């Protein structure tokens, strides 16, 4: 899906590209213009922004004169759009041929829905969905908070959706963890395990009788738990006549 | 503990050589006998034959449908024992077993699936089975060789749904028939893994 | 000659019910040492074979206490004190006075025990696209019946129907049958069962 979809989607390029802004979601929405659209709030403090060029250039630049993380997304390609829209055959099912759509499961997140769904619309029909829709992460985030799920692990080399998962809580009462993923400039294992262990602190479980398996360690002895002791005591109530 | 681990199934075309092997570990081998029990698909357990211990002579009795066909060794130093199957025929495709005594069964292993057939790799001739006026389904016939696996609305629907065991032509191929029971409109996912030929079928009366 | 070996081949448990499934050998099993010579196998469905009992009345180690031997040199019974839901599966009678022992028996076909049921005799014609595809494939899906002896005829004759069945399910622990009549491009210009389910012949066609 995704080698065919890129492959493919390398020949827009020069007509339209992407951006990711941190910007709140009202003052974009109010000033977009040009063939210019949000492709994915990401929250109330974030929102990705899919429209042309030398207007989405100059949207990361309607960011620098505001001053905020300013990146030009090299990847810089065409999305969420009609420009890819008009491919009904190579970008909308070639890319996905074959499919088994799961159950229930572990329950998962789609997000171009903005709820919860069961793991079986996950195919051709979704990256139709990611070329057409929005994708309102934003609302799905939230529904994650509503079922209850707080810590958020981001898959990636470099803190930018964690970072916005933060601006999920920066307005939000349930404000959630956001595990700083790898810096831009790490690549090592050093860097892994500082996230494995800020997972752990964040709350994420980790299942620690899996990181020690191939180290071959020993158990050794540790001090025990350092119970703070309050002062207890119910004396018998009575004084002597 | 005793372990009769087995190696050695496959794919043949009769008249081929094939090697099962029985690793044995937690037991002294040299004083069991191990023998070769065949299952052929479904039906009842037929022994095929066994090497009597070393110090038993190591007589190989085998059964009357493998002599000169088939022969047992084994070995204590590198503690495996051998059935050779040579000039396979069609009998052969079944689940063989080997377990620690002549007369005494015992530790039996695992079980070793050996299948002798002319047939080439192919994906499913999916035909649906529209319904009378009621169940609905979905044929896979003609694929080899197994595994398969058959779902319903994806593997959404799954209270009903019996997915047939599959069944053997003469030409070599397998054919399940796997239909839901619900009054209604469904999908039929069909996998054939060996070649990856996933085929999806939507049925109507 | 041979010893020839029988049992209750259709034998039917439900759990937490005492059960015995017994043997009757032709010749005398009973060998001078006073030991008898018959054992007791359990293949548990899609599993290896297990010994559970050796010398007629011997329990092998690792087998559980609920597996009972007796018998006398023809006559044999293995008495489940306890049958659970792992004491089903086919129980091979395997006599050891005349080794070699081509066949371990038919076996006894043992199944979770419920009252009788009802086969959903389901007459399913051909996809018509399968006849443009060079056969013909009409399947009678019985569906839900227990016990699993039930004819399935094909008329209007019968020959040409090759069989697949599927073991008991858990918690309707019934059967299922699928008869399918492959077939050929001419020909195809009737599907009935006689289980005990019913008693009457079913004829549906397609």
């Amino acid at each position: 899906v995704v080698a065919l979809r890129s492959r493919v989607i390398a020949t827009m390029p020069g007509n339209k590209g992407m951006a990711s802004i941190a910007a709140p979601a009202g003052e974009v929405r109010a000033r977009i213009g040009d063939r210019v659209e949000i492709a994915a709030v990401n929250g109330p403090r974030s929102v990705v922004v899919a429209g042309d060029s030398d207007e989405l250039d100059r949207l990361v630049a309607s960011c620098t004169t505001e001053c905020i993380r300013a990146k030009r997304l090299a990847v810089d390609y065409a999305s969420h759009s009609s420009h890819v829209e008009t491919i009904r055959d190579a970008l909308h099912a070639e890319l996905g041929e074959d499919f088994h759509p799961l159950p229930g499961f572990v329950p998962f997140f789609s997000t171009v829905t903005g709820r919860w769904t069961q793991p079986d619309e996950l195919d051709a029909g979704y990256w139709y969905r990611n070329l057409r829709r929005t994708v309102r992460f934003a609302d799905a985030v939230r529904a994650l908070a509503e079922q209850g799920y707080r810590t958020f692990l981001e898959v990636s080399a470099h803190p930018i959706l964690t970072a916005a998962i933060e601006e999920i809580g920066d307005g939000s009462g349930a404000d959630l963890s956001a595990i700083h993923s790898l810096r831009r400039g790490d690549g090592s294992l050093a860097d892994f395990g500082e996230a494995l262990s800020r997972a752990f602190a964040a709350g994420v479980a980790v299942d620690w009788e899996s990181v020690h398996l191939g180290t071959g360690a020993r158990r050794v002895p540790l001090p025990t738990y350092p119970f703070q002791r309050e002062r207890v005591w119910l004396e018998p109530k009575p004084v002597a006549r | 503990e005793v372990q009769l681990v087995q190696s050695g199934g496959g794919l043949v075309q009769p008249g081929r050589s094939l090697r099962l092997s029985c690793t044995a570990s937690g037991f002294t081998f040299g004083d069991y006998a191990m023998s070769w029990v065949r299952q052929a698909p479904g039906k009842g357990l037929e022994w095929v034959g066994f090497i009597r211990s070393k110090a038993y002579g190591g007589t190989t009795e085998y059964a009357a449908s493998v002599k000169g066909r088939f022969t047992i060794s084994r070995d204590d130093s590198k503690s495996i024992a051998y059935l050779q199957m040579n000039s396979l025929k069609t009998e052969d495709t079944a689940v063989y077993y080997c377990t620690r005594g002549g007369t005494l069964f015992d530790y039996w292993g695992q079980g070793t699936l050996v299948t002798v057939s002319s047939a080439s790799t192919k994906g499913p001739s999916v035909f649906p089975l529209a319904p009378s006026s009621a169940a609905l389904g979905c044929l896979v016939k003609d694929y080899f060789p197994e595994p398969v696996t058959v779902s319903w609305n994806s593997g959404a629907l799954t209270s009903g749904v019996h997915t047939f065991p599959a069944v053997l032509q003469s030409s070599g191929l397998y054919s399940l028939s796997s239909v839901v029971t619900v009054p209604s409109t469904y999908i039929c996912n069909v996998n054939h893994k060996p070649s990856n030929t996933k085929v999806d079928k939507k049925v109507e009366p | 000659d041979v010893v020839m070996t029988q049992s209750p081949l259709s034998l039917p448990v439900t759990p937490g019910e005492p059960a015995s499934i017994s043997c009757r050998s032709s010749q005398s099993l009973l060998h001078s040492n006073g030991y008898n010579y018959l054992d007791w196998y359990l293949q548990k469905p899609g599993q290896s074979p297990q010994l559970l009992i050796y010398l007629g009345s011997n329990r092998a180690s690792g087998v559980p206490d609920r597996f009972s031997g007796s018998g006398s040199g023809t006559d044999f019974t293995l008495k489940i004190s306890r049958v659970e839901a792992e004491d089903v599966g086919v129980y091979y009678c395997m006599q050891s006075l005349q080794t070699p022992r081509l066949t371990f028996g038919p076996g006894t076909k043992v199944d979770i025990k419920r009252t009788v049921a009802a086969p959903s005799v389901f007459i399913f014609p051909p996809s018509d696209e399968q006849l443009k595809s060079g056969t013909a494939s009409v399947v009678c899906l019985l569906n839900n019946f227990y016990p699993r002896g039930a004819k399935v005829q094909w008329k209007v004759q019968s020959g040409n129907s090759q069989e697949s069945v599927t073991e008991q399910d858990s918690k309707d622990s019934t059967y299922s049958l699928s008869s399918t009549l492959t077939l050929s491009k001419a020909d195809y210009e009737a599907c009935e069962v006689t289980h005990q389910g019913l008693s009457s012949p079913v004829t549906k066609s397609f």
